[PDB]
């Protein structure tokens, strides 16, 4: 959650740079990791309870 | 000199070259009201002639008042009229039955088309115009404060574009 929080402030830090709807959508990165990400923060969620 | 007085009011009405709607059917009605008792009367073939001939542009007049414009000029016998003759068309609209009426119908087709297209086009503005609503966490970033009202728009949409895929008008813009 050090490392997953890092992905996460990288995704919010490149929402500020384009902000549109249909590229945040489209956009590369986001749409690749939010699947991934999901997986990381369940298993660390399941971990914690 | 009543047929001839109709024959001036074509020609003042193919001077006009413009979208007729009213008067065309009022002038040419009116006179063949008392025409009609009078002409079998009256005999001379060339006033009820006239007379056919300025029934047919009341006809015709309604008939008469885009892409759509341009199929519809393709479709009477005519090429860029319903551009350069709505713009400035002396009797080319007045001139060009059956044929004519499934002309009609393949325009109002066309009509409808591009309706539903302006309707596309004015989904593609406000997806644009949007920006997904970032709300404060503190910044200890920030995040989307309602998906909710964005996902009612996709479905919503979404549906709207089945209901055009459902029609038969859909096709040109359907991809």
């Amino acid at each position: 959650f050090q490392g997953i929080d890092k992905n996460w402030m990288k995704i919010m830090e490149k929402a500020v740079e384009t902000k549109k709807v249909i590229p945040c959508c489209q956009n590369d990165m986001l749409k690749d990791f939010l699947p991934d990400l999901n997986r990381k923060l369940e298993d660390c969620q399941k971990m914690l309870e | 000199d009543s047929v001839i007085k109709n024959i001036q009011q074509f020609k003042e009405k193919s001077w006009q070259d413009v979208s007729l709607a009213k008067m065309e059917e009022d002038a040419g009605k009116y006179g063949e009201q008392c025409s009609r008792l009078p002409k079998d009367l009256k005999e001379w073939q060339a006033y009820r002639d006239l007379k056919n001939y300025i029934d047919s542009l009341r006809e015709q007049l309604p008939l008469i008042i885009p892409r759509h414009w341009e199929k519809i000029k393709e479709i009477t016998n005519t090429k860029l009229n319903y551009e350069n003759p709505d713009q400035f068309y002396i009797e080319e609209i007045m001139g060009a039955l059956d044929f004519r009426e499934d002309i009609e119908d393949i325009t109002e087709s066309a009509d409808k088309q591009l309706k539903i297209r302006t309707g596309l086009d004015e989904i593609n503005l406000y997806w644009n115009d949007m920006q997904f609503q970032f709300g404060i966490w503190g910044k200890r970033m920030l995040n989307g404060l309602i998906v909710g009202t964005i996902l009612e728009r996709l479905e919503e949409d979404q549906l709207q574009l089945s209901t055009f895929n459902s029609q038969r008008h859909v096709t040109p813009f359907k991809a």
